[PDB]
């Protein structure tokens, strides 16, 4: 569907082009994987050429440019709607019942979707621990520093820092104390390991935590639950060693839930999305009240889901915070409206049509974010993201094992890590080393953001770079914006400025840890009864 | 866990490998070819009622428990070169061997186990 061979050969190693081309303007197989495949032959083919043979080349490029129309082409000609299952994943303890509330709008919107919440029967006391490692560090740096946190000069990063210290120490102990209960002749469960460890090193009650454990298993099979361990989700070892190493070495479960979502849609297909989404809201249904200029449009689009949980009350409790702030008339306006009528107000899902080449994903400030995704069953972009993933893992992890079982501190691991990652580095994919350089502080320390360059939008980006150009494993390249919308979430689908996405559950900014931290200090201060 | 009951096999032939100490617990084949990953084989439930096996061996292994001598079997046939590898054996809390035919993340002791091979 390309210019055939004698085109090319009537317009300019390069045998083999020829045919590789005749083989694609033959192929005319079903299968959008298969001519896509051939046309990444073609492709490498003509580089191929290109390097060794450095006249032919100017209509060479001429076919290179219009190969990658032909890949949109494919991608665009036959969509088809994707399986109709909603994916969600809760791992590390109980279930909130505000998460249960927002899938309920979902599900109540289109009951013809199947609802799977995957969950880790394992690892129900994730969590916990990772509290528990947290509150004691905590109370360690606040003890340690009690002369300087009175001074009203005290710089708040130097809390955060002494804490990590202790934590970094106690989530190494942890781990050793795991590496040895998994290597007994009979194998415990992870949460046997942690109740075992909290029992004894931080005088948790064995009892409290196995009713607490108990107790999450049965609500979330009582809510869609589907466990990720007893459903062959994982089948690379090297795939659920990075799911492992996030779930149990640094408690970072938004990590954890990167890696299940991506297997979810591999196996299964379907739509992808964080407990903190809601359905889109029904178009045109807020024109007729008009917005005010003083309210910005991501405000507005807030204000919006306030209103209707104010009246409708789906969510309890939901805030009213931003709605509140302005005249009755609008309020009463969005009152009639909202009382004139589930389905006129929230979006129905419906047919979702995709290429089953392609993963959908939500934009946000012009870039991916993978809160919300699309994908069919085994589609060859969600396994490009997959081996975006495994590449940026093992790159981190050659790197980081040597400093993390050096027997050695926070602080010198941390040189360690960052004289690997910096003293003998290239130019090339530089600025990917910055941004995994804070790996260990991720979680517990302001602006630690190294999880998007492993296992979220960062490696998406990549992936679909590397499905455009007909490439794999690229790192820092970036698609331009004609490209990138070829794989946009549809927004009327998807309301992603809820009260719950506000608050970021892996991860804070430098305003959230100076309230948190004088939030310590006062409550260290005035003690608690 | 001892793991006993290897040696040489021709193509096509059977073997039954055991593994001695596991009442309440699920407990698991698993093999390692030389330069490969180590991969479940097999999983029995503690009362024996439920079993589980790997793509590769499904239809031609089959494992039981003899729980009376303390003993889990192997019960091999159709041995392929493939089937060349050490095995080992071990006992999970979890139900049907957790994750299996992946391994715990971590676990890296089995025991001694005892090496099948089958060529020529
Ligand atoms: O204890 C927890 C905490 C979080 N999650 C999961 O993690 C997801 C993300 O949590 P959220 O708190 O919404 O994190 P975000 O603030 O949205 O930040 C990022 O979180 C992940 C990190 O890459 C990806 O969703 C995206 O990059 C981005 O949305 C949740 O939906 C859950 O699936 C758990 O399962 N258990
Ligand atoms: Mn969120």
């Amino acid at each position: 569907s390309l210019i055939s061979k004698e085109e090319l050969i009537k317009l300019a190693e390069y045998k083999t082009i020829l045919t590789n081309l005749d083989e694609y303007n033959k192929l005319t197989t079903n299968n959008n994987e298969n001519k896509y495949l051939q046309l990444k032959k073609l492709n490498e083919s003509i580089d191929v050429f290109m390097n060794k043979y450095k006249s032919r080349n100017r209509a060479l490029s001429n076919l290179k440019k219009d190969i990658l129309k032909e890949v949109i082409l494919i991608k665009n000609s036959n969509t088809s709607p994707v399986e109709k299952n909603l994916h969600f994943v809760w791992i590390g303890g109980e279930v909130s019942d505000i998460a249960l509330e927002y899938i309920k709008q979902w599900a109540d919107i289109n009951a013809e979707y199947n609802i799977k919440l995957w969950y880790d029967s394992e690892a129900f006391l994730v969590n916990t621990l990772k509290k528990a490692i947290v509150e004691s560090s905590t109370t360690e740096a606040l003890q340690l520093l009690e002369e300087e946190i009175q001074n009203p000069q005290f710089d708040n990063m130097k809390f955060y820092k002494k804490r990590m210290e202790f934590i970094y120490d106690r989530q190494k102990r942890f781990i050793n104390y795991y590496a040895s209960q998994i290597n007994k002749p009979t194998v415990p469960t992870i949460d046997d390991i942690i109740k075992s460890h909290l029992v004894s090193e931080y005088n948790r009650d064995e009892t409290v935590l196995e009713s607490y454990r108990t107790n999450s298993l049965r609500k979330i099979n009582s809510n869609h639950g589907i466990d990720i361990r007893a459903n062959s989700l994982f089948t690379e070892q090297e795939l659920l060693n990075i799911y492992s190493q996030e779930l149990l070495n640094r408690g970072n479960l938004a990590a954890a839930s990167d890696i299940v979502r991506l297997l979810a849609l591999k196996n299964f297909g379907g739509v992808y999305l964080d407990v903190d989404m809601l359905p889109g809201i029904h178009s045109d249904l807020f024109k007729t009240i008009s917005r005010p200029s003083s309210i910005g449009l991501d405000r507005w689009e807030m204000i919006k889901l306030e209103a209707i949980m104010k009246y409708k009350k789906y969510i309890n409790n939901y805030t009213s915070e931003n709605f509140d702030k302005l005249d009755q008339q609008l309020k009463d306006n969005f009152k009639l409206i909202i009382e004139s009528k589930k389905s006129e107000i929230f979006s129905k899902l419906e047919n979702l049509n995709v290429s089953d080449l392609e993963i959908k994903i939500a934009f946000a400030l012009g870039s991916v974010i993978n809160q919300a995704l699309i994908s069919k069953q085994g589609s060859y972009l969600t396994n490009l993201v997959i081996e975006q993933v495994k590449n940026r893992y093992q790159f981190l992890n050659q790197h980081l094992n040597p400093a993390i079982e050096s027997d050695n501190n926070f602080t010198d691991t941390t040189k360690i890590f960052h004289d690997s990652l910096f003293n003998s580095a290239t130019a090339e994919n530089s600025m990917f080393l910055t941004k995994i350089a804070p790996y260990l502080q991720v979680g517990f320390m302001p602006e630690a953001r190294s999880t998007i360059s492993l296992s979220g939008p960062g490696a998406y980006a990549s992936a679909y770079y590397d499905f455009i150009n007909l490439q794999e494993n690229t790192i820092e390249k970036t698609l331009k914006a004609s490209d990138l919308i070829e794989f946009k979430f549809p927004e009327n689908n998807l309301s992603q400025l809820t009260e719950q996405e506000i608050n970021s559950l892996w991860s804070f900014d430098q305003a959230s840890a100076k309230y948190q931290f004088e939030k310590y200090v006062r409550d260290y201060t005035g003690g608690s009864l | 866990l001892v793991e006993s009951g290897g040696g040489l096999v021709q193509p096509g032939g059977s073997l039954r490998l055991s593994c001695a100490a596991l009442d309440y617990s699920s407990i698991g084949w698993f093999r390692q070819a030389p330069g490969k990953e180590r991969e479940g084989v097999s999983c029995i439930s503690s009362s024996g009622d439920s079993t589980k096996y790997a793509d590769s061996v499904k239809g031609r292994f089959t494992t039981s428990r003899d729980n009376a001598k303390n003993t889990v079997y192997l019960q091999m046939n159709s041995l392929k070169p493939d089937d060349t590898a050490v095995y080992y054996c071990a006992a999970f809390r979890a139900t049907m061997c957790g994750v299996f035919p992946l391994s715990p993340y971590g676990k890296d002791d089995w025991g001694k186990g005892t090496l099948v091979t089958v060529s020529s």
